Formats: structure tokens, C-alpha cells, sequence
């Protein structure tokens, strides 16, 4: 568990990708989660409604994924800014700052 | 022809532990080195499974409910257990399912059989005795296939009836344990899918007599009932289920 | 690949452009972060061939010549101990170049102290 | 790039402008091998047929029924299908098939139809109005007629009431046309129900014997198992094709697989529940399904003030699937690799950078 | 406590798991923040009487 | 009707979680600053102005 911070970031990113891929299997209230099944089983007046339900569900999932990706990007950017400050002040000089 | 068995010895049926048996493949999909969570009609781990004996004078053929599904385990030697009866009323009023495994082949018939109270097969010391039903009027489905089959052989079967589909799962295990179920894990492969499309609430075990009255060969079987629950299955590099977790058994497995 | 789905998706406007732009900004931000952390020297410093540092041993942190990856034993251990329209873009700086940047920083701080961070 | 950036001047850099998709080329529809044919030889090619009254009924279940063999035969005079068309019989699937076989006259073939009238429909063989199936009839003057007269085929001439659909009457009880009881003797007003057709070879075409097989197709709430055979388009590997294996459809590149399936398993899924392995139903071999290549299309250019030369990067796409150079980032077209190392001007990725001096990488 | 509502909610997938996981991450992050700020000494020092 | 209630409540809950995550990031930044002040002002004497 020495390298838990990097493994934590890798696991969070992989878990977000796995959840985003898994969200395609959900129908979001439609008859099926497969577009081909809806297009082959229903007439276009009701297939348009079913495809619209799938589109809004998948778009909500993608927007949610992008939102947590942006939040994690901000957190990683803050950590990287801290790492650059530590590289400048601890490696390239001697720091009087305690701890 | 029907024959009443009047030489039985009265004894209560036993109960024992299921351990980690009764797991079957939920689908026909190959999965390798993965952990898959599935919600299906499964047999709970470490459950109370009913134990019936055939020893001499015990001959256990009671009337049992089917419920959502039935796990049937058999610690068998010398081939006494021959088949099963499924139905609701077990007469000509409703339509019933017959599965038999005689000396040559396995026969599945869906007919309105007028069943005997004590259906049985017989071996003379060759098979020359068959007393299961007195009539068969309306038959819709027939399926003839290959033979499916100290206690030396363990046969596990799972019978389910969902959406007009009768799923039979089977597994054959070489064992050398004397009296009870061995403790271990063995995933049941799917054996057959039958388009019977009939209502099933009651089932019967079919046995075979030994004649040289009658004598019952040494055999033992176990009946368990399936419940809807979630399992976590582990698939190895070769696609074989090697371990399982009951999601609702205890907080550790949860 | 559904044409009807894309035709219905065009009714919602530029949501897809927004999501792609945000992901592109994150992707360039990661490379900017790696540049900010590791690319702080414009000179690639190297250690002398003779490792005479007055008794100080830096073999566990200097790059190993025997390894093809040119990583330190500590860095090699660190790399060993970490294990539908989606694409993964490769990082701009590869692992060997990042290791080269760390090697340059180590050589600068060993041979020159803090002088290389403030000038020549 | 100008279209994407909404500007007529493009600053130096790399701009992701489009996407590339390897479009599917063929459709591969592999279903299981044609085995377990339905016993149509024992119905049509029978050595003797039954009479119209005691008409033979054969229930056909759990096999593969190939109806195109019957439709494309030239030996049948009537192939009139009611409630279904012959072209989709070889596609559709039914729970059971009822094959009724009998012999009638030439002029009596028209009465084997929904909504008709006559002696055969009223007293011998009645078809329902809601009938789905086919009536197949052919001339059998060669087999069923002899020079002395063939009296083996009979028909019920009378009965008190009309038959129900798919009813068989084999009773030989004396018809009572009058108030007086027959008492088993064919006297006055009391006649015998079954009358023979004295089939002779020299008869007219409206009186010659015709063998009729009626196939009745019903759909019941049980799962339909007597399915017509499907075909197998020649498998194409190493190309982006649309695959349909046993009802599982998709688009992908089908390559050889080293995964050893268990005999009961047909399809393969990864962690993310996507189908990446499959078993061919015709030949028991395992195929990997690699998704068809998709990638970002990025344009690498200097300023339009400097030059109009551009390079195209296909991200994560091999160069054989699109001044062509292969990078770890993808395939770069329009730039030439130089063994020299310079400062990074336009970042490509994986240690690769581009610059203008022509465009070099 | 509506069973029908939960059955319809299951059609949307693992949104609830995502929200619970995010809230759990925030909840453990608060404790980590308190550890980082206040638990910087492993010795409990005391003043002289 | 239940679907309309579900989508409205789910949108509300996702919105609440989104501002909770943003406030968590802000509080985490403030806590990191507080930890730096605890290390440098309390556990030592700081030469950093203000
Ligand atoms: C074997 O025993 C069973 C039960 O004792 C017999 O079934 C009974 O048959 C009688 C017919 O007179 C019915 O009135 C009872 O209701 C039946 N009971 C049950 C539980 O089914 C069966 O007939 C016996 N077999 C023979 C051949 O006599
Ligand atoms: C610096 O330290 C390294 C490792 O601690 C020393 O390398 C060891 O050398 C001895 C004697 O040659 C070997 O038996 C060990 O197996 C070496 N260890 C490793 C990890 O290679 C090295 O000798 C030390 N001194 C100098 C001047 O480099
Ligand atoms: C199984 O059930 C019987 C009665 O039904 C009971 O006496 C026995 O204790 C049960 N066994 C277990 C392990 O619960
Ligand atoms: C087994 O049953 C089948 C079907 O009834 C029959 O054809 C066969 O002869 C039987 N075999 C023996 C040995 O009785
Ligand atoms: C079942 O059989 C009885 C008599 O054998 C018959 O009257 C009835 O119509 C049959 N039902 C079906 C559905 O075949
Ligand atoms: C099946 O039979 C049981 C009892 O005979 C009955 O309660 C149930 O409703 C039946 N189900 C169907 C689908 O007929
Ligand atoms: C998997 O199969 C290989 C042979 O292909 C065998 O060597 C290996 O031991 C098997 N692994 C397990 C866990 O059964
Ligand atoms: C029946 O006989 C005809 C004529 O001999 C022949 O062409 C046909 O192949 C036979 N079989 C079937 C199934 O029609
Ligand atoms: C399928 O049929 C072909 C001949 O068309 C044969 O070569 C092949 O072995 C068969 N496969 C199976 C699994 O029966």
C-alpha cells in the first residue's frame, strides 16, 4: 500500500470508464438498450420516442462522466502544481519550510 | 398396471447441508478470468437439503412440491435412479412431463399420462418391468437422446421452468465418500432446454426395483429448492466456474 | 452507426462539441502538468563516469546501464509495483524521457547542488 | 480545420477536426448446419394414401422443415397457400406442422379451402375459416387407378350435421334419412354412408384421382421449434463485416482465436459485457471479434501566414487501414520522419513532435 | 418504500451507486482533511504543572 | 407519472452531488492550506511575508 495514491487515481479512472461503458446496457425506460432491436421491432413514430429516451439517458450519463472527469482533472492539476512546487523548492534548492 | 408397495419401514426423511453445491452456468456465454454477478434462481449456500434413502427396507417415493425449481442430487452406484415425473395434478386432467433413462436411451415425452400412485421400473436378476402410467392420450413433445447417466457416482441435476422453457442442468462427479455430500465446488453444465410449455407444481422420483418380493438397491438422493438470489461467479483462464459467492448469505460474502 | 439516432441527436445542438472540447482540455492539461513537474531544466546533465562522491552511494537512484529502460532500481521497482467510441491518447512525454528528465535533475543536484536551478 | 475552428486563419498547432470509421463492407450471416430434416418423404412419397374420410394426420415436430423443395417441384398441380405466403415459409418458424393426406376427385380439390361448400367440406374434411397453411394436390392416375376399377378409396356421402373443422368421422353406422329406424339393414330410406370412387385410368381430368396433402401451421404459446432452414454466407475473416451468428448481430473484424471454449458455450464477453469472442455454428471454431477501427482525425499545420501544407494524424489507427509513417499515437500522413532531434514545435504524442522547415516529424 | 418506483428506477442503471460513491468519497475526504490538519504529532505533549 | 418524478428527483440529486463535490474541492483546498499553515507557522518560524 505504499503506492496507493497512484493506484487510486488509476482505479478511479478505470472505474469511471467501466461505468460509462456499462451505462450503455441500460434502456432508461425504453423497451431495449439496443438501437438495432428498436429500429427492427417498431415503426418510426414510436421508435423515435424510444431512441429519444436512449439518447437522453446516454447524454445524461456522458455529461455526468465529463463532470466528474473535470473535477478529477482539477484535483490532479492541484496535485501537479504542488508537485512542481516541491520539485522547485526541495530538489532544486534547500527549503526552510517546516514539513 | 400399478403395484402398491406394502413392505416399507417407517422412518422420517433426513436433512443435511447443501455446502456450496447447486451452482449452474446461468447462460451460454464464455467468460474468462472475470468475476460476474448474476441474479437468477439459485440454490442457497449451506441450506437445509432434504435427504432420502434407498436401502434394505427403505423406498422413498413421496409427493414433493416443485416450487420455482428443484435441485436433485444423487449419490448413486449400480444405476437404480431412472427418471422423473413433472406435472400439476399427475393425471389425465392436466398435461405432464415424463423423463426416463432405460437401458438404451433417454426419452422425454409430454403427454396426459394417467400415472400410477407408485410409478416404478424393474430389473430382473435385464429390464423387464415398467409400471409408470396406464394411458397416454394427447402427446405434444417427444425427445429421444443419449443416456445421461460405497457410492461411486454423484449426479447433480437442476430443473427449472421459466417462460415455457424447461432447463435441465447436469454434472457427473467421481466421488469416494461413503455417506454424505462431499464438501467442494462443481459448477453444473447445462444439459438440455426443452420447449414443453406446461405448468409444473409437483414432481416424482422414479426408481428401479431389483428382483431375484422386491429388493431396493443402495442409493441416496437429495432434494433442494431454488430461490431468486444473486451469485458472484469466478471464471478462470479456461472459462470454468471455479468458485462462487452467495450475495445474501452472510455480511462477509455480501 | 445508426443514422436515425444521429439525426435525432442533432436536435439537441452542440452538447457533443462541449463534451469533446472539455475532454480535449483535460487531455492537454495532463501534458501541461507533466511539463510543469518534470521539464524544469533545459540542460540534460550527466553524472561523471567515476562515482567518487566522498563515500555517498547513489546507485539506487541513478539510472542502471544494464537495464534497457535506463531507469533507476527504485524507479524500476515503482514501475513494476504499479499495475464504443472511447480512445486513450498516449502521453506526450514517454516514460523513458521522463526518466531522463529525472536523471538530469539528479545529476544536476549531485554534481552542482542548487546552482543549476538558479543559473549555470 | 478552418471549418472546425470557425476561422479563415489557422494558428500553428495540431487540431482534432474529425473522426475516421472503417466502414463495414460485407454481411456474414452464419446460422447452424442443416441437419435433422423433417420427414416429408414419408408423407408425399408414400406408397399408399388414405381415403378422404379416414384421412391420415401426421404431427411433425422438433426438426427442420425445408419448404423450398416442395415449392420448386414441378410434380404438383395445386400449391395453394391460405393465410401465409410460400416465400416466407422457409424463414418463419412454427410450433407444430399437421400433415393431412387423402385422395379426392379432380373437381373436389376446390372444396378444400376456407369458406367453401360441397360434400367433401360438409361430410368428409372441413377446413376452418381462420386456416393458416397450404393445400398441395397432384394427379395420381398412374398409381391410384386400375383397369378393373380401384374401389379402395371411399367418401362419406351423408351425415345428420356438417363436420367441425379438422374432424375425422370413421363411423360405419347406417344413415337414417327417414322416420323409420334402419335397424342395421340398408333398406328403404336407409343408405350406407361410405361410397367408393371407382377410379379407372380412362377417366376425365375432373374425375381422375388427386392426392392432397394439407399442411396446417399453427402458432401456440409454447416456443416454436419447427423452423425453416437458414443459409450460410461464406465466412470472411480479417475484414470489418456485419456478422449475424445465431441471432447475435454486430459489426466487427472476425479473426482466429486461441480461446478454448467449453462445448456448451457459444459467445464470449469481456469485463465490460461486450461480445469479443464467438463460436461459428457451421464449423466449431472460435473467432475473436475485434471492433472496427475508429479514430480521431487531427490536422497538423503551421500558420496559414507561413504555409498551407498540412499533415493528418489518425489516432490509434494502423497505417494499413487508411509520406506515410507509423507512430505509437497513430498513423501520420503527409510528414516524413527525420532521425535528427529538435525542440518540440507541434506536439504529436509518444515523444513525436512535428515542425515546419516541408513538414517533418 | 414504493416497489414499482424502485423497479422503474432500476432501468436507469448505476446512477445511485455513482452518487453514493461520490458522497462516500467526500465523507472520507473530510476525515482525511481533519487528520492532515490536526494529527501532525504522534506524541501527546503536556505543559508542566 | 412515476418516471417523471424519478427523472426530476434524479436530476435534483445529481445537481446536489455536483455542488457537493465542488464545495468538497474548495474545503479540501482550504484544509490543505490550513495544514501548510499548521506545519509552517505553528511547528516552525516562517520567513514567508504575510
Ligand atoms: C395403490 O395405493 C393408492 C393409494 O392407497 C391407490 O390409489 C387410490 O385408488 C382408489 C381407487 O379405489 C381411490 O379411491 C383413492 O382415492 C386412491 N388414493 C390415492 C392416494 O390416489 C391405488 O389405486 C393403489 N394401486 C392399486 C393398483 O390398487
Ligand atoms: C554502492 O551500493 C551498491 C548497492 O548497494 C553496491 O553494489 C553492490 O556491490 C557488491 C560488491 O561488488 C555486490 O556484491 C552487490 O551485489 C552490489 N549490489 C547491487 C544492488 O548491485 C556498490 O558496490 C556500492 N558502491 C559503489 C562505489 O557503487
Ligand atoms: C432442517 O430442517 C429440519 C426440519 O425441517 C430441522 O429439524 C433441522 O434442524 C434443519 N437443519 C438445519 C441445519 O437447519
Ligand atoms: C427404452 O425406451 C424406448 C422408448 O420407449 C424403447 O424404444 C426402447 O426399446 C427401450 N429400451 C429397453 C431396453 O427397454
Ligand atoms: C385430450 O384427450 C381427450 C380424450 O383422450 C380429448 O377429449 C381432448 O380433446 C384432448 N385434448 C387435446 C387438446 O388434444
Ligand atoms: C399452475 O398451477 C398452480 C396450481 O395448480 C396454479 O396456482 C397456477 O396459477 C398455475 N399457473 C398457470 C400459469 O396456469
Ligand atoms: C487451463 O488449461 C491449461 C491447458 O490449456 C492447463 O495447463 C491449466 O492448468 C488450466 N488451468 C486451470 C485453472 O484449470
Ligand atoms: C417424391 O417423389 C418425387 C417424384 O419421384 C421426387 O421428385 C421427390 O424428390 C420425392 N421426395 C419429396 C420429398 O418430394
Ligand atoms: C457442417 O457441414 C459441413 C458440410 O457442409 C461439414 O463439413 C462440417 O463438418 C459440419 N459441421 C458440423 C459441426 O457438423
Amino acid at each position: 500500500s505504499a503506492l496507493g495514491k497512484l493506484q487510486d487515481v488509476v482505479n478511479q479512472n478505470a472505474q469511471a470508464l467501466n461505468t460509462l461503458v456499462k451505462q450503455l446496457s441500460s434502456n432508461f425506460g425504453a423497451i431495449s438498450s439496443v438501437l438495432n432491436d428498436i429500429l427492427s421491432r417498431l415503426d418510426p413514430p414510436e421508435a423515435e420516442v424510444q431512441i429519444d429516451r436512449l439518447i437522453t439517458g446516454r447524454l445524461q450519463s456522458l455529461q455526468t462522466y465529463v463532470t466528474q472527469q473535470l473535477i478529477r482533472a482539477a484535483e490532479i492539476r492541484a496535485s501537479a502544481n504542488l508537485a512542481a512546487i516541491k520539485m522547485s523548492e526541495c530538489v532544486l534548492g534547500q527549503s526552510k519550510r517546516v514539513d | 398396471q400399478c403395484v402398491n408397495f406394502t413392505n416399507r419401514t417407517q422412518l422420517p426423511s433426513a436433512y443435511t447441508n447443501s455446502f456450496t453445491r447447486g451452482v449452474y452456468y446461468p447462460d451460454k456465454v464464455f467468460r474468462s478470468s472475470v468475476l460476474h454477478s448474476t441474479q437468477d434462481l439459485f440454490l442457497p449456500f449451506f441450506s437445509n437439503v432434504t435427504w432420502f434413502h434407498a436401502i434394505h427396507k427403505r423406498f422413498d417415493n413421496p409427493v414433493l412440491p416443485f416450487n420455482d425449481g428443484v435441485y436433485f442430487a444423487s449419490t448413486e452406484k449400480s444405476n437404480i435412479i431412472r427418471g422423473w415425473i413433472f406435472g400439476t395434478t399427475l393425471d389425465s386432467k392436466t398435461q405432464s412431463l415424463l423423463i426416463v433413462n432405460n437401458a438404451t436411451n433417454v426419452v422425454i415425452k409430454v403427454c396426459e399420462f394417467q400415472f400410477c400412485n407408485y410409478p416404478f421400473l424393474g430389473v430382473y436378476y435385464m429390464e423387464s418391468e415398467f409400471r409408470v402410467y396406464s394411458s397416454a392420450n394427447n402427446c405434444t413433445f417427444e425427445y429421444v437422446s443419449q443416456p445421461f447417466l460405497n457410492f461411486k457416482n454423484l449426479s447433480e441435476f437442476v430443473f427449472k421452468n421459466i417462460d415455457g422453457y424447461f432447463k435441465i442442468y447436469s454434472k457427473h462427479t467421481p466421488i469416494n465418500l461413503v455417506r454424505d455430500l462431499p464438501q467442494g465446488f462443481s459448477a453444473l453444465e447445462p444439459l438440455v432446454d426443452l420447449p414443453i410449455g406446461i405448468n409444473i407444481t409437483r414432481f416424482q422420483t422414479l426408481l428401479a426395483l431389483h428382483r431375484s418380493g422386491w429388493t431396493a438397491g443402495a442409493a441416496a438422493y437429495y432434494v433442494g429448492y431454488l430461490q431468486p438470489r444473486t451469485f458472484l461467479l469466478k471464471y478462470n483462464e479456461n472459462g470454468t466456474i471455479t468458485d462462487a459467492v452467495d450475495c445474501a448469505l452472510d455480511p462477509l460474502s455480501e | 452507426d445508426s443514422t436515425e439516432c444521429s439525426n435525432l441527436l442533432l436536435q439537441y445542438g452542440s452538447f457533443c462539441t462541449q463534451l469533446n472540447r472539455a475532454l480535449t482540455g483535460i487531455a492537454v492539461e495532463q501534458d501541461k502538468n507533466t511539463q510543469e513537474v518534470f521539464a524544469q531544466v533545459k540542460q540534460i546533465y550527466k553524472t561523471p563516469p567515476i562515482k567518487d562522491f566522498g563515500g555517498f552511494n547513489f546507485s539506487q537512484i541513478l539510472p542502471d546501464p544494464s537495464k534497457p529502460s535506463k531507469r533507476s532500481p527504485i524507479e524500476d521497482l515503482l514501475f513494476n509495483k504499479v499495475t464504443n467510441g472511447l480512445t486513450v491518447l498516449p502521453p506526450l512525454l514517454t516514460d523513458e524521457m521522463i526518466a531522463q528528465y529525472t536523471s538530469a535533475l539528479l545529476a544536476g543536484t549531485i554534481t552542482s547542488g542548487w546552482t543549476f536551478g538558479a543559473g549555470p | 480545420t478552418k471549418c472546425t475552428l470557425k476561422s479563415f486563419t489557422v494558428e500553428k498547432g495540431i487540431y482534432q477536426t474529425s473522426n475516421f470509421r472503417v466502414q463495414p463492407t460485407e454481411s456474414i450471416v452464419r446460422f447452424p448446419n442443416i441437419t435433422n430434416l423433417c420427414p416429408f418423404g414419408e408423407v408425399f412419397n408414400a406408397t399408399r394414401f388414405a381415403s378422404v374420410y379416414a384421412w391420415n394426420r401426421k404431427r411433425i415436430s422438433n426438426c427442420v422443415a425445408d419448404y423450398s423443395v416442395l415449392y420448386n417441384s414441378a410434380s404438383f398441380s395445386t400449391f395453394k397457400c391460405y393465410g401465409v405466403s410460400p416465400t416466407k415459409l422457409n424463414d418463419l418458424c412454427f410450433t407444430n406442422v399437421y400433415a393431412d393426406s387423402f385422395v379426392i376427385r379432380g373437381d373436389e380439390v376446390r372444396q378444400i379451402a376456407p369458406g367453401q361448400t360441397g360434400t367433401i367440406a360438409d361430410y368428409n374434411y372441413k377446413l376452418p375459416d381462420d386456416f393458416t397453411g397450404c393445400v398441395i394436390a397432384w394427379n395420381s392416375n398412374n398409381l391410384d387407378s386400375k383397369v378393373g376399377g380401384n374401389y379402395n378409396y371411399l367418401y362419406r356421402l351423408f351425415r345428420k350435421s356438417n363436420l367441425k373443422p379438422f374432424e375425422r368421422d370413421i363411423s360405419t353406422e347406417i344413415y337414417q334419412a327417414g322416420s323409420t329406424p334402419c335397424n342395421g339393414v340398408k333398406g328403404f330410406n336407409c343408405y350406407f354412408p361410405l361410397q367408393s370412387y371407382g377410379f379407372q385410368p380412362t377417366y376425365g381430368v375432373g374425375y381422375q384421382p388427386y392426392r392432397v396433402v394439407v399442411l396446417s401451421f399453427e402458432l401456440l404459446h409454447a416456443p416454436a421449434t419447427v423452423c425453416g432452414p437458414k443459409k450460410s454466407t461464406n465466412l470472411v475473416k480479417n475484414k470489418c463485416v456485419n456478422f449475424n451468428f445465431n441471432g447475435l448481430t454486430g459489426t466487427g473484424v472476425l479473426t482466429e482465436s486461441n480461446k478454448k471454449f467449453l462445448p456448451f458455450q457459444q459467445f464470449g464477453r469481456d469485463i465490460a459485457d461486450t461480445t469479443d469472442a464467438v463460436r461459428d455454428p457451421q464449423t466449431l471454431e472460435i473467432l475473436d471479434i475485434t471492433p472496427c477501427s475508429f479514430g480521431g482525425v487531427s490536422v497538423i499545420t503551421p500558420g496559414t501566414n507561413t504555409s498551407n501544407q498540412v499533415a493528418v494524424l489518425y489516432q490509434g489507427v494502423n497505417c494499413t487501414e487508411v509520406n506515410v509513417f507509423q507512430t505509437r499515437a497513430g498513423c501520420l500522413i503527409g510528414a516524413e520522419y527525420v532521425n535528427n532531434s529538435y525542440e518540440c514545435d507541434i506536439p504529436i504524442g509518444a515523444g513525436i513532435c512535428a515542425s515546419y522547415q516541408s513538414i517533418i516529424a
